[PDB]
């Protein structure tokens, strides 16, 4: 049978649309719900249902001759204080950034202020 | 009942849409690419997608049937 706690995630996702006063976002069959940020970031939710997590995902665009050391350094910030971290994806060669909340932390507020970090995490790389 | 979210929080507005290919279409032509592919990719990140992407048709399935018993 299917897990209908697993259904947290939407209910979650169907309140913030609520509060963002839109007309609701959903998850696709793979569990994402793909977003752009003000004409200008890519961010994606993720389900992961069996390790009990959302994921927030973003697209890094830091420039060419930023160093990987600097990359590297900022590797760690999850760490260092709990905030978003970025990594390689060798697949698609494109930088992300991420943060995982788990299920027992989330709520509106929260993931909201989850979201705002992740953005100006992305926007302080693009631009360093 | 708008498409364009505005989420609030710590003294800034962002404004939120959903990821189709038509709002894609309205980033900068040269951002468009790197986009597109982050998008494609992004459900296959994490471990398990097979597994994960059975459990999500599965639920969307079921909020399907829900809406049916309303109408």
């Amino acid at each position: 049978p299917v897990d209908m706690s697993n259904l947290f995630y939407k209910t979650l996702l169907d309140d913030f649309s609520r509060s963002l006063e839109m007309q609701p976002l959903v998850f696709d069959d793979h569990g994402t719900c793909n977003m752009i940020i003000d004409n200008t970031f890519a961010l994606t939710l993720s389900c992961d249902y069996a390790r009990e997590r959302l994921l927030l995902i973003g697209l890094l665009e830091p420039h060419k001759d930023i160093p990987q050391q600097c990359l590297l350094a900022g590797a760690l910030n999850p760490l260092l204080n709990a905030g978003p971290g970025l990594g390689l994806d060798e697949k698609s060669g494109l930088y992300h950034a991420y943060q995982s909340i788990p299920r027992e932390k989330l709520s509106v507020p929260t993931l909201k202020r989850e979201m705002a970090g992740l953005l100006e995490w992305m926007r302080g790389w693009r631009e360093a | 009942l708008k498409a364009n979210g505005q989420l609030e929080v710590d003294g800034k507005r962002y404004e939120i849409r959903a990821a189709d290919d038509g709002t894609i279409s309205v980033l900068r032509p040269e951002q468009q690419s790197k986009a597109k592919s982050f998008f494609k990719g992004a459900s296959q990140l994490i471990g398990g997608s097979s597994q994960r992407a059975q459990i999500a048709q599965a639920l969307n399935e079921k909020v399907a049937s829900a809406r049916t018993v309303l109408h």
